[PDB]
């Protein structure tokens, strides 16, 4: 809450998602040398 | 020729959670599970259990 | 954000069909809605229907569609009010009026029915 | 191979068939396999190509299982082989700008 | 569909009085109601956005409320330039069906 | 150390089940949480002669 502008010129539609960072680069670390088997 | 079907409909709000849905064999039949670990997709399992 | 420029007065015999333009300028057409409204001398505004420019739709106050089609021309930024088998009944001063809605174009399309942007006025009559 | 003649500044419409009309998945692609166009789900989407900004497609027309690669705004460097990947066809079409 | 009307048909006050005009709404529109501002030869251009929020280059005078069946307009310190015939919308439609009330008129007290 | 990605919410998008557009209504009014867990990637290859 507390976003409540509609318009620029003539925010409700604003949003945000939070990953950790040392889970997301371990993840594609461990992906990455999976695909270099192949 | 091409045109378009348009239909106006109430819009209610609703609660949207999705729900685990199991699947089950019906009569006459049975599921195959292939319980190989990294089974990749296709091919052999050599560890088969049934289930419904 | 815009202004909206409306096509002249006009008579028919009843029967005709007649035609209503609003040129919009200053942004774009297609960002946003325009409705119509019939001030039909010592009347109030009566509604005449909604077009939606961003998905080609419309919509009609329910006693007039047998006779009232809505057209937004997205190449000339114009909206046609049409009035089949024109009644005199009909007589009134038309006008389009428009609604801002955000970034239509995006999706993020409000669906807004106040009416911000207004026409002059065109008197519509029958002979 | 079907040949499509064109000149620069036109557009052009190339297709691939799918008789069961079922709107399946397809792609489009260039002579060094670099994907141009496909169809995932009911989504069009664009591939890495020279033709990312230029190629579109009649969605309306996939459940008639007409599948084309529309390309605006034709240049000479566009005048390549493109392949249709359709289930097994491999219809194949050179474009000449 | 929903029918809007007016309170009063008329509302004579005096310049510096404060307005005080109202619709009714028979099927409880809710924060669907709009205000607008007609003069004779004039659009009626839109005072209130939604139930509550003047909308931009209306003055400060120009304020109002309401809920379900009923809303008010009111004008503090109304001025000459303020003898308009004010409309009553609603929009809790869809499909829209929206309509409009008959409109008040204030008068100049003589 | 969070990754924060932006996110917008839209009322006209394309249809999964078929080919078509729909338009839903505007957001509801706040706090509106979506804790997920990922599990797993789609992803394609983008190979060629090139
Ligand atoms: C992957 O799995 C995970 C789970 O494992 C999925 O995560 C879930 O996603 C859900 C998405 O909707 C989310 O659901 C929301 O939870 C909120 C909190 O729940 C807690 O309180 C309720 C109270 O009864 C308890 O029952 C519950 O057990 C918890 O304790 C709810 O508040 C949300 O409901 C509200 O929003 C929905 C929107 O559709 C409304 O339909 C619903 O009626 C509620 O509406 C209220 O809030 C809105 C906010 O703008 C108001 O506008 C509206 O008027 C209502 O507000 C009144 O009531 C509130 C109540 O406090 C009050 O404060 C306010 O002032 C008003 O009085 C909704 O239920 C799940 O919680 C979430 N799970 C977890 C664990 O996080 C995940 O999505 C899955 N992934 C994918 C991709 O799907
Ligand atoms: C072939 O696949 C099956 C299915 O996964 C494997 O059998 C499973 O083996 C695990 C570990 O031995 C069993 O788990 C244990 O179950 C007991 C039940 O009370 C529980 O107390 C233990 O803590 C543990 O969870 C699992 O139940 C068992 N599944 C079945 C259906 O028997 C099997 O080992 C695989 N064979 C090969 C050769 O890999
Ligand atoms: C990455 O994002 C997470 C999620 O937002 C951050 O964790 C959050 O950190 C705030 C810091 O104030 C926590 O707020 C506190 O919560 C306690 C709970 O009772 C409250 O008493 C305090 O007054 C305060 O509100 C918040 O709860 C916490 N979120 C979770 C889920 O624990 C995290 O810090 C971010 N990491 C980085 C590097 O920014
Ligand atoms: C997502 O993570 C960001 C990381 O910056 C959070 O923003 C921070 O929140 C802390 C909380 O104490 C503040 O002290 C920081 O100043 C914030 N950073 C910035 C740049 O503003 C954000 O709130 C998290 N969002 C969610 C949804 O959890
Ligand atoms: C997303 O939210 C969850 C909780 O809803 C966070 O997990 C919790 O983080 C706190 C941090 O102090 C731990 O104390 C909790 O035990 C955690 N809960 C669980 C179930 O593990 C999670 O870290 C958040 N994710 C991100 C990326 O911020
Ligand atoms: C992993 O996937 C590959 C193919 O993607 C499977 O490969 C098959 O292996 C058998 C073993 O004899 C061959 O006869 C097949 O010809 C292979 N298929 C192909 C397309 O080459 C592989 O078996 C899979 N691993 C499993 C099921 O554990
Ligand atoms: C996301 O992953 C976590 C970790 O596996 C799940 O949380 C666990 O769920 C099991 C289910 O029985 C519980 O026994 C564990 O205690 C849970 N862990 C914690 C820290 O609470 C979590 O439910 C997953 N979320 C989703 C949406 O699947």
């Amino acid at each position: 809450n507390n976003n409540t502008r509609k318009s620029i010129h003539i925010n409700i539609r604003q949003a945000h998602c939070n990953i950790s960072k040392a889970r997301w680069n371990e993840t594609l670390g461990q992906i990455v040398a999976k695909l270099e088997e192949q | 020729n091409c045109n378009t079907s348009v239909i106006t409909q109430a819009c209610p709000k609703v609660s949207f959670e999705p729900i685990p849905i199991h699947y089950c064999a019906p009569a006459g039949f049975a599921i195959l599970k292939c319980n190989s670990k990294t089974f990749n997709g296709s091919g052999p399992c050599t560890n088969v259990s049934t289930v419904q | 954000q815009v202004q909206l420029l409306e096509s002249g007065a006009e008579v028919k015999k009843p029967g005709s069909s007649v035609k209503v333009s609003c040129k919009a300028s200053g942004d774009t057409f297609i960002r946003y809605s325009f409705t119509w409204v019939r001030q039909a001398p010592g009347q109030g505004l009566e509604w005449m229907g909604r077009i939606i420019t961003i998905l080609d739709v419309a919509h009609y106050a329910p006693h007039l569609q047998g006779r009232v089609t809505i057209t937004a021309d997205k190449s000339t930024s114009t909206v046609y009010l049409e009035l089949r088998n024109l009644r005199s009944d009909d007589t009134a001063v038309y006008f389009c009026a428009g609604v801002y809605e955000g970034e239509a174009d995006e999706g993020e399309y409000d669906n807004n029915g106040f009416l911000k942007h207004w026409g002059q006025g065109t008197l519509v009559t029958v002979t | 191979k079907k040949v499509v003649l064109g000149k620069k500044g036109d557009t052009v419409e190339l297709t691939c068939t799918a008789s069961q009309k079922k709107s399946i998945q397809f792609h489009w692609k260039n002579s060094n396999q670099i994907k141009i166009l496909g169809n995932q789900g009911s989504f069009l989407t664009k591939g890495p190509s020279k033709l990312n900004d230029r190629a579109d497609s009649r969605r309306s027309l996939w459940d008639q299982g007409n599948f084309p690669l529309i390309i605006k705004n034709l240049k000479i460097e566009d005048s390549d082989t493109y392949i249709c990947e359709v289930e097994d066809q491999k219809e194949e079409v050179q474009l000449l700008v | 569909e929903l029918e809007l009307t007016q309170s009063p048909a008329t509302l004579s006050v005096s310049p510096g009085e404060r307005a005080t005009l109202s619709c009714r709404a028979s099927e409880s529109v809710s924060s669907d109601l709009a205000w607008y501002q007609q003069k004779p030869g004039q659009a009626p251009r839109l005072l209130i956005y939604g139930a509550s929020t003047r909308a931009t280059g209306v003055p400060a005078r120009f304020s109002g409320s309401g809920s379900g069946a009923e809303f008010t307009l009111t004008i503090s310190s109304l001025q000459s330039e303020d003898f308009a015939v004010y409309y009553c919308q609603q929009y809790n439609n869809w499909p829209p069906r929206y309509t409009f009330g008959q409109g008040t008129r204030l008068e100049i007290k003589r | 150390q969070n990754i924060t990605l932006q996110c917008r919410i839209k009322q006209i998008i394309n249809m999964w089940q078929g080919v078509g557009k729909a338009m839903y209504a505007p957001p509801i009014r706040g706090q509106i949480r979506c804790s997920s867990n990922i599990t797993g990637l789609l992803l394609t290859r983008d190979g060629g002669r090139d």
